[PDB]
């Protein structure tokens, strides 16, 4: 009871105390992210086959792994992808829930078992096994205006002094160094070659003998002739390091490297380079840690930068062209600053609405125990200071200051009524409102927890606003059952001074009553119009366009280039050149970087990204999107290649709405021509067919290859072994290691490839001649034959099976269940032996997302029996329970007048007003049924509690109305989501009051009269 | 003991033998050691018969682990799946007799067979370090795997003491196989 | 970290003493009390 609380009331000042403490104790120890874990735990398997067509490398290094890499622990689905250039990557993602680094080790030892049947450089290549972090945590560059050091010496200087002392830094998970260490890059000369009768065996060996380490020897190692008294640990010194050094190499009369092969300092591979504001330089891309936060860790990373920064040599300069953390970082601090005007707008208006300030610092002292209390609960469950969890106690604070000014309001009311001591008074409202105050629990947890079991990243979205809304709303009415009585009975001074504000709310409470009174002469046509608006809210609802997280303006914006399938760097480079110039032009981009070679869809030498960053939100002239919209329409033209420009994904997989990813994928081994041919038909299918919106594939089209087709009967003729043949083209073409060698102070490489320029064109292959058995040598053209071919580059698997992908989301006045079975319905009518499979976002939506319909119906039968036992009659509870449609007509007229979309945040935010609605409808109700329970009547009972509940009603929903206002005025970065979480939340609160406080008192007399 | 986790035994276990994972015999160790949390007895046995005697034993074998075991290991539930019955493999069954006729030894069709199926990887004509003027770069390849046993029947095979370029065919019986004769299969006394 | 624990268990003592007598005199009377027990500890400490 709380009437104990009130005699001891330092007792409870004590349970304020601790929480303080505990809270106070507790929030600076929580990591601090913008949105949590969403994505399963995808382990990333990394494999890649220097120079293959990506049609052997799936044949040959990922049919293995895949007829292996299966049944490990909890494996929901695994993918897979060999590109162009070589790799080949395998995302596993397990069953939710599950531990990445458990899973992990076992998709290693499933890995290590397979290593055998691996080709040769796949092996000495090694296989990664990465824990997938997709997000760049920030891109270090080191630019150079003085061109005192080229790009090659910045890379080097970068992988050498900065990369191992970047990684040497608390919460960097991965460094990608999209450079290289100066390597003993070695040109050899095939014409020169053939010549002299030499062979790139001949120069690997002359290199491998001519230099190489030797084991030092300690001489004196035991065991010693018996006297010996003084060892020493003999060295030996065996690899070249100079340019000349290696320049001297006699190979086979005697004859130096330099003579048949120029030798230059190059780079490991020239993969990927960088462009920034024009200027050629390095950069290097961190990756957050699996399992960190981001704004302590970067910003621990811009220390570590500013620490570098001094040893810096001359003309070199540090750049960050990509930072996430000050977004993140003004994001919580103006979400800080909305729960700060939150509170003192709820102090305004309860000095306001209460006449004094004693009355004014009982929320104030209450609202902020109960949040303290929500922080040590979300330490104690692993949760995380975030965006999702700080909305979430932004709209909890309006029900927290809602059971703390129901307590004080009573408390006043019944002070001014009937002359008691606070005290007396206190334990008077207390008796009266100590049970309702519970049934305001349990059902608000009825509402938020029946609604937090649903699965996918969109049930952890969820799954925080409702864990956090609900231990901070059952923190604030166990404060409202242990605290403030103590407050109201200690605090509170008995009332006697007189603020003309008091005339007009009489005034307005007695006009109310009589319209009220009017009102409830017609309770058939009330219940008429009642269900005109529940029908107005079914359709708002069903009629409306749902979306997931809706965009924002992030500050930047990622612009991927993709050439044909066969275009070179230099293309690249051009349309990248150009786009930068075409931004040159505006003045909200600040700063603009652009890693040529490199991409998310995976690597190449046609593809590059381009993170081009905006000034800050104070000094724009347009939005992200309109700058977007004009980098995509100038691309569009003036240049070649698919250049688009595109927002940041809000959260993780969730950028495109209700982007349905589908893949095709084959069950009778028709092969990929016949699997390209039936997917053309069904993309065909699919854009003929209504409820659609522009169905595209994901996977590059198809590739000019170049079949090399070897007479063996010719060979066998002329006498060359094929094992030859096979080793001048391998060799031809294909960047090979040797061994190490010590230079500056470091181990760095020494590659041996043919010279670039007599390695582009084809016909270059067939100056490779071949010593025959005949005497004479016989150039490789009268040995194979050049067949072209157009194969798919971009090779896909999916659980085991060749696979397409096929993306798409539906338009209006379709449902996402409706689509599914649409592209369900349009894929039956595929040729035998082509198979389906969703995936993903598109895959949850169709296993476990049929639980909303149930998980209501879950909450409503909870809050059903909750009121009836509350009121022990199978007829009330019906009243409250009819309040719904009320708050949801709020939240679409709201969501109508400003055009948002069905959201996410949206949903939340109808759940917050649902249950305050919920709550004025309980109380109401409540002290109907107390008045009519001492013999006075009903048609007046109601009417005098709803008279009596006037004045909490108004100010609890002024006081949230007023409170996130601003999350509907806000201006600014991340404004966008602050929007799409108050327009809905304002109109709710609004229909909520204006309507219930005259339908609730006629819910009552309707149903009371029904029986 | 019953009702220890499963899952972080199995990790003491995996801990406890990458402790003596470098000590093992070199095929032991690039053989790899599976380690699973295992089961006794069968929940069911999935198997594939031919009434028509249309398909040899070796032909249901290949199917069961070429379009089966892979997509039977995704069902919720199946932890393993045990084969009995090997997928098909070029057998090369060599005559040691001949193969000393001729003066070779096994090791020679060893080489022969690594030699002339070779496989090899020119990557990609025009790649970086890209010369001024490359706009463009067909990812050119090489065939020189044998696919038939057309093709590796006339693998030529040196003769070492009399000089005479003799085929595979000569000193080997070539055929499809299954890998390993190990196991076979019973339903109802016919084979399967 | 041994004043921080000295500085929360002696406010959780004087805390709980306020919340069982329901003063704020009473848990002073009864902290003042603790540097008397440290003097001893201290004096032990030092002679032995």
């Amino acid at each position: 009871m709380s009437q104990f609380f009130i005699r001891r009331p330092v007792f409870a000042w004590v349970i304020a105390i601790f929480i303080i403490i505990f809270g106070l104790l507790s929030i600076p120890k929580l990591p601090i992210a913008r949105f949590p874990s969403v994505a399963p735990p995808q382990v990333n398997i990394s494999a890649t086959y220097p120079g293959a067509t990506a049609k052997t490398i799936n044949d040959s290094v990922v049919t293995l792994i895949e007829r292996e890499l299966s049944g490990v622990k909890n494996l929901l689905y695994y993918s897979a992808t060999t590109d162009t250039s070589g790799t080949a990557e395998i995302t596993a993602t397990f069953k939710p829930g599950t531990d990445v680094e458990m899973a992990q080790v076992d998709v290693q030892n499933k890995i290590k078992a397979v290593e055998a049947r691996l080709p040769q450089v796949v092996r000495q290549q090694g296989l990664q096994v990465e824990a997938s972090s997709s997000g760049f945590l920030m891109l270090v560059g080191i630019n150079s205006p003085n061109n005192q050091y080229s790009e090659v010496d910045l890379s080097d200087y970068l992988v050498r002094n900065v990369v191992e002392e970047l990684k040497r830094v608390e919460g960097v998970g991965k460094v990608q160094s999209f450079g290289a260490e100066k390597a003993m890059r070695i040109w050899v000369d095939p014409n020169k070659l053939v010549s002299y009768g030499l062979s790139i065996s001949d120069v690997n060996n002359a290199i491998r003998e001519n230099n190489v380490e030797i084991a030092p020897g300690r001489l004196g190692d035991l065991p010693a002739e018996k006297g010996q008294l003084i060892t020493i640990p003999l060295s030996a010194q065996g690899q070249l390091s100079s340019l000349e050094q290696f320049k001297n190499i006699s190979l086979k009369s005697v004859i130096k490297l330099s003579d048949v092969a120029n030798v230059e300092i190059g780079s490991q591979a020239y993969n990927f380079a960088i462009l920034e504001n024009g200027k050629p330089a390095t950069a290097a891309a961190i990756q957050l840690s699996p399992g960190a936060n981001a704004v302590k860790t970067a910003e621990g990373v811009r220390a570590k930068i500013e620490e570098l920064k001094l040893n810096l040599p001359e003309g070199m300069e540090f750049s960050i062209p990509y930072d996430t953390a000050p977004f993140v970082k003004i994001s919580i601090e103006k979400v800080i600053h909305t729960l700060l005007e939150a509170m003192v707008l709820v102090f305004i208006v309860m000095y306001l609405f209460l006449h004094n300030v004693r009355y004014t610092l009982i929320p104030a002292i209450v609202a902020p125990i109960a949040l303290l209390g929500t922080f040590t609960v979300m330490l104690l469950a692993g949760f995380s200071i975030n965006v999702l969890t700080m909305f979430g106690m932004v709209l909890a604070i309006g029900i927290i200051v809602d059971d703390a000014i129901v307590v004080v309001e009573n408390v006043e009311r019944i002070m001014a009524t009937e002359g008691l001591s606070p005290k007396d008074a206190t334990s008077k409202a207390m008796k009266e409102i100590t049970s309702p105050i519970i049934g305001i629990t349990l059902v608000l947890a009825a509402v938020f927890l029946p609604m937090a079991f649903a699965s996918g990243s969109v049930g952890v979205i969820y799954k925080q606003f409702t864990l956090t809304m609900s231990v901070s709303i059952l923190f604030s009415a166990l404060l409202a059952l242990i605290l403030t009585p103590a407050l109201c009975a200690t605090i509170l001074k008995p009332i006697d001074g007189h603020a003309w504000f008091d005339r007009s709310f009489d005034k307005v409470t007695k006009k109310y009553e009589l319209m009220l009174l009017k009102i409830i002469k017609h309770t058939v046509p009330m219940m008429v119009i009642f269900l005109v608006i529940t029908g107005i809210t079914f359709a708002g609802m069903k009629y409306w366009p749902t979306a997931f997280m809706p965009e924002e303006d992030q500050g930047w914006f990622m612009t991927s280039f993709q050439l044909p399938s066969d275009a070179t760097a230099e293309r690249t480079r051009n349309v990248v050149n150009q786009f930068e110039n075409n931004l040159k032009d505006n003045p909200d981009v600040k700063s603009n970087t652009a890693i040529l070679g490199w991409g998310f869809s995976g690597a190449g030498q046609n593809v590059a990204v381009a993170f081009t960053t905006l000034k800050d939100f104070k000094e724009r002239t347009s939005s992200a999107s309109k700058m977007t919209s004009d980098v995509n329409s100038s691309m569009a033209n003036s240049t070649e290649g698919e250049t688009m420009a595109v927002l940041p994904p809000a959260i993780d997989e969730l950028g495109t709405f209700s982007g349905f990813s589908l893949r095709l994928q084959d069950r009778a081994n028709l092969g990929m021509p016949a699997l390209l041919a039936a997917q053309d038909e069904l993309m065909a299918m699919a854009a003929k067919n209504k409820k659609f919106y522009m169905v595209w594939n994901e996977g590059l089209p198809q590739g000019d290859n170049i079949s090399l087709k070897i007479d063996r009967e010719k060979l066998s003729a002329l006498g060359v072994k094929f094992s030859d043949v096979s080793d001048i083209i391998s060799t031809s073409m294909g960047s090979m290691y040797i061994n190490d060698f010590p230079n500056q102070g470091r181990m760095q490489q020494v590659i041996v490839q043919v010279e670039a320029k007599s390695r582009m064109q084809l016909k270059d292959i067939l100056n490779l001649k071949v010593m025959g058995s005949s005497g004479q040598l016989v150039s490789l053209s009268e040995v194979v034959t050049p067949q072209w071919n157009k194969a798919p580059q971009q090779y896909n698997r999916y659980n085991g099976r060749p696979s397409l992908s096929i993306a798409g989301i539906p338009n209006f006045d379709t449902s996402s269940g409706e689509a599914m079975r649409e592209m369900e319905q349009l894929i039956a009518k595929l040729p035998k032996g082509i198979g389906y499979e969703w995936t993903g976002i598109s895959l949850q939506e169709k296993q476990s997302e049929s639980q909303m319909a149930f998980l209501l119906g879950l909450s409503m039968l909870v809050v059903f029996l909750v009121l009836a036992a509350l009121y022990e009659s199978w007829a009330i509870p019906l009243s409250v329970m009819l309040v719904v449609p009320l708050g949801i007509f709020g939240a679409i007229i709201a969501i109508m007048s400003r055009g948002l979309m069905n959201d996410v945040f949206f949903k939340i935010g109808l759940i917050t007003i649902i249950g305050l609605s919920a709550k004025n409808a309980i109380l109401i109700v409540e002290f109907a049924k107390m008045l009519k329970e001492e013999g006075m009547s009903l048609i007046e009972a109601t009417v005098a509690a709803a008279k009596l509940r006037l004045r909490p009603i108004l100010m609890t929903s002024l006081a949230f109305t007023c409170g996130v206002i601003p999350l509907v005025i806000a201006t600014g970065a991340s404004s966008e989501t602050q929007h799409a979480l108050g327009t809905g939340v304002f109109g709710g609160m609004i229909s909520a009051t204006i309507l219930a406080i005259f339908f609730v008192p006629v819910f009552f007399i309707f149903i009371l009269g029904a029986v | 003991k019953p009702g220890t986790d499963v899952e972080m035994a199995q990790v003491d276990v995996q801990n406890k033998i990458k402790a003596v994972e470098a000590r093992l015999p070199q095929v032991v160790r690039q053989q790899g050691l599976q380690v699973e949390a295992s089961s006794s007895g069968f929940l069911m046995l999935v198997g594939i018969n031919s009434p028509n005697n249309q398909y040899s034993e070796v032909d249901l074998s290949d199917y069961l682990v070429r379009n089966v075991v892979e997509e039977l290991k995704r069902v919720e539930g199946v932890g393993k799946v045990q084969s009995f019955g090997a997928e098909k493999a070029m057998r090369i069954w060599v005559d040691p007799n001949k193969l000393v006729s001729y003066g070779l030894s096994i090791s020679d069709v060893n080489n022969a067979i690594r030699e002339n199926n070779v496989e090899i990887a020119p990557g990609r004509l025009g790649d970086l370090p890209a010369e001024k003027g490359q706009l463009i770069t067909i990812p050119l390849s090489a065939q020189g795997q044998l696919s038939s046993l057309e093709q590796f029947k006339n693998i030529s095979l040196k003769s070492k003491t009399n000089g005479s370029v003799i085929k595979l065919s000569d000193v080997a019986n070539v055929e499809i196989g299954s890998q390993a004769y190990n196991f076979a299969i019973l339903e109802n006394g016919k084979p399967a």
